[PDB]
């Protein structure tokens, strides 16, 4: 189960944080008004974070802490609502059986036992706030039968705690208060128990042969990968828009609209020129670069294999109602020997060819492509980007 | 003490004796909290005395 | 056998050895470090009613797709604010949407088995789901979509363990994926158009990846300590990242096969749940559990930022293919747009 990992790491952490050589002090304060001991302040546990965590940012580490302390691992004394405020108000750490990772889950009538405890513990005051009182409410309207038994337990509890000595029913009072904080908050705060529903749950022969396609599952250097991505950061690195911008046009920044315009307009920026001069698949993704490629491919009186692999792709677009319908034509207008459109295959190209035409496919023309791409990627873009159209294009 | 065997076996043994006074003071309840029908105060005693007992080996495990 | 065996691990060892001589950190010092980022918000959104769990660009790289839990689907404009949309779904916790190349329609489904799709555009004024047309449909809850490319053919995943394609009007599987064992939750696109590709990875630790021109599992990878919750490829088409519960991220490789380099820090310590890549390819992002974001350079291996902006726990994010900026999903029942 996942989340018991985070639990288990936090609970490295508050393990670490109690630690006996080092760790915060838990002191007893002396007011004029009493005596607190067992205490400590939130800027205490604040230092403690950024001297064993080094936690750069004050903010951060004050928000890993905070949503610590929203998890029932520390609470403000005299507050419902867990929230860690760097400054001098008193905490505390949580007991082992009231920890979180153990599972646990109140149910009402318990909340039922808590409130008539805590009501009847003090008859001072109604020692609770409006939203505690609004549940109490609720419980006594709809658990009619099953009160007594419920306020007998509580004023039992309630005598065998105080029967041990008054600081003893002060400490566990109070833990047991904030551990029902955690787990039924203030409406405002969020709950920090819910998960996603998501998580809510021969033959040596073979072997051998996957030891063999590891053998031949060609490799390269660590290095040779290093160069690539660094070489692929770099050739837009200078077109990022989040760390180097050429065009500091921002339309979600500097309120303008032009920059996407611009890339709406046909004519392509200098910037967009020089870009197409990396690689033709770049090319064909941009139409810009395929209307100009193809415009010289006519021009050059070579506009057919671009035709061709326009056409595979085309093709591979529509659904099966229409793909036998391509595939015979568009093997008797190109693949169909004596059609005006001649690609043009080796032996094992225009065999697969020949046999799947007659079942139309996903992946019907895939070595043909293979070999009219490899074709073209080597011919066709060299002598593009060498071509006075394109110079003169990147010029302005 | 905030500690974890001594806090804890005191929460432990807190929640014990909560649960044993609770347990006797339903064995005196039983006619004292004559307000209601017999079956049903049949049935809660009945299911306080299996959950306390199935709590109490627990502990003892 | 056995022991024929891991010689051939330890020849493989051997090969690793020799071209991973220098470790990519090792050689990416190289590169000059980079500098102080700004970035802080720009917009906000105000519409759902609820927790918000899916969220998608187009490519027009100006609007707004979100699904939410509570069966309300939007349509948004962030650059106006402005809704000019709006569909409710019959089911609950709908768990993916998807947007369409051109802006035709969007695929969101799960826990109902099934993934509608409703035709995007200004063609009926009386419901963006009254012409709900069942297309897929499993036998459990949907994961995630990608509308690859053609507008016409999606992906889907679900707890089956198993995914496929999915026509548009005909509900016609066309082939299918059974590598795998668990609850599969990622799904994404090649960036090329060389191999129609795509990854599938899941609770089993793993990482496997189908070739879509036959359906058998190529690639595969485990390196996780738990369930692993998105991916996402390196943009060049060369390899692919992520991080999952563990809190731990990493960033693998397809032709060396073999992992880059850790994506960890002590300090972070709650689940990972997106990643996505800048266009640069230089930074990285992930939405974490912690309620921050957390922004990564790629080669030096150092925080750049942490940007505290949402309540609640961070749902799912993404990149504007424009490459201008990004969103994030989040537990605080309302979306920002990060600059």
């Amino acid at each position: 189960s996942p989340n018991m990992l985070v639990y288990r790491k936090m609970e490295d952490v508050i393990a670490r944080m109690q630690d006996e050589k080092n760790g915060i002090p838990i002191r007893t304060v002396k007011s004029f008004l009493s005596k607190i001991p067992s205490v400590f302040s939130g800027s205490d546990i604040v230092q403690w974070l950024i001297k064993n965590l080094t936690i750069e940012d004050p903010v951060e580490a004050l928000h890993l802490g905070t949503l610590m302390a929203a998890h029932g691992y520390f609470f403000p004394i005299s507050d419902h609502v867990l929230t860690l405020k760097d400054d001098g108000t008193f905490y505390r750490f949580q007991t082992p059986y009231f920890w979180p990772s153990n599972c646990w889950e109140p149910e009402n009538t318990d909340y039922a036992v808590y409130l008539c405890k805590r009501t009847m513990q003090n008859k001072a005051r109604l020692e609770l706030a409006d939203y505690e009182a609004e549940s109490l409410a609720r419980l006594q309207r709809a658990f009619a039968r099953k009160w007594e038994f419920i306020f007998m337990q509580a004023e039992a509890q309630a005598k065998v705690d105080k029967k041990r000595d008054k600081i003893e029913r002060k400490i566990l009072d109070s833990q047991e208060r904030a551990f029902w904080d955690v787990h039924r908050p203030v409406p405002g705060c969020v709950n920090t128990t819910e998960v996603d529903i998501k998580k809510s749950s021969d033959e040596l022969q073979q072997q051998i042969k996957y030891w063999q396609i590891q053998l031949d599952r060609h490799r390269l250097k660590m290095s040779k990968v290093a160069d690539s991505l660094l070489s692929y950061t770099e050739q837009y690195l200078e077109y990022d828009p989040f760390l180097l911008p050429p065009d500091p046009s921002n339309p979600w920044l500097s309120d303008d609209t032009t920059f996407w315009e611009l890339e709406a307009s046909k004519e392509p920026s200098q910037q967009r020129v020089k870009r197409w001069g990396f690689g033709m698949d770049e090319a064909l993704k941009d139409p810009v670069g395929r209307e100009q490629f193809l415009k010289f491919l006519e021009s050059e009186f070579s506009s057919e294999n671009l035709r061709f692999w326009l056409a595979v792709e085309d093709l591979k677009k529509r659904p099966i109602k229409e793909v036998p319908s391509r595939v015979q034509e568009i093997w008797q207008e190109f693949l169909a020997p004596g059609a005006p459109s001649a690609i043009n295959l080796d032996s094992k190209s225009y065999d697969k060819t020949t046999q799947n035409v007659k079942e139309p496919g996903r992946y019907t023309f895939e070595d043909a492509q293979e070999h009219i791409y490899k074709l073209m990627k080597s011919d066709s873009y060299p002598r593009f980007i060498r071509s006075s159209a394109y110079q003169e294009l990147l010029q302005a | 003490a905030w500690s974890e065997h001594s806090l804890d076996p005191e929460d432990i043994r807190d929640e014990l004796k909560k649960l044993y006074a609770q347990l006797e003071i339903y064995k005196r309840k039983k006619m004292i909290t004559n307000n209601p029908h017999l079956q049903k105060k049949r049935c809660s005693k009945k299911g306080l005395g299996r959950s306390i007992m199935r709590r109490i080996t627990e502990i003892p495990e | 056998l056995k022991s024929e065996a891991e010689s051939l691990k330890g020849k493989l060892e051997e090969e690793r050895a020799k071209l991973h001589d220098v470790e990519l950190h090792q050689v990416a010092e190289r590169v000059e470090a980079l500098g102080q980022f700004v970035m802080k918000t720009r917009r906000t959104l105000k519409g759902h009613g609820n927790k918000v769990l899916c969220m998608d660009w187009c490519k027009d790289k100006r609007r707004i797709v979100s699904s939410s839990q509570d069966g309300k689907v939007i349509v948004w404009d962030s650059f106006t604010t402005n809704k000019e949309h709006a569909v409710t779904m019959p089911c609950t916790w709908v768990m993916a949407c998807a947007y369409a190349p051109s802006g035709c329609a969007i695929a969101c489904g799960g826990l109902d088995n099934k993934c509608s799709v409703y035709p995007l555009t200004f063609d009926k004024n009386e419901n963006m789901a009254a012409k709900k047309k069942s297309v897929a449909m499993h036998t459990n809850y949907l994961s995630a979509c990608s509308f690859t490319n053609s507008d016409m053919q999606i992906l889907t995943a679900s707890g089956d363990g198993t995914c496929a394609l999915w026509d548009v009007e005909s509900g016609q599987l066309l082939q299918s994926f059974h590598g795998h064992g668990a609850d599969v939750l990622c799904l994404d696109l090649a960036p090329s158009e060389t191999g129609n590709t795509f990854v599938s990875g899941g609770c089993d630790k793993k990482a496997m990846v189908w070739d879509m021109r036959s359906g058998q599992c190529v690639q595969a990878f485990e390196t996780h300590e738990s369930d692993i919750n998105s991916v996402r490829y390196y943009p060049s088409g060369d390899a692919f990242a992520s991080g999952s519960d563990d809190a731990t991220c990493r960033l693998y490789d397809l032709r060396a096969d073999r992992e880059v380099a850790i994506y960890s820090k002590e300090s972070i310590i709650f689940g990972a749940s997106s990643v996505d890549f800048s266009l640069s390819g230089r930074l990285l992002f992930a939405g974490y559990n912690d309620y921050t974001i957390n922004v990564w350079d790629v080669l030096k291996g150092s925080r750049v930022s942490i940007l505290f902006g949402h309540e609640n726990r961070v749902s799912t994010l993404r990149v504007s293919p424009d490459g201008t900026a990004f969103c994030s999903g989040s537990w605080d029942h309302t979306l920002r747009v990060w600059a």
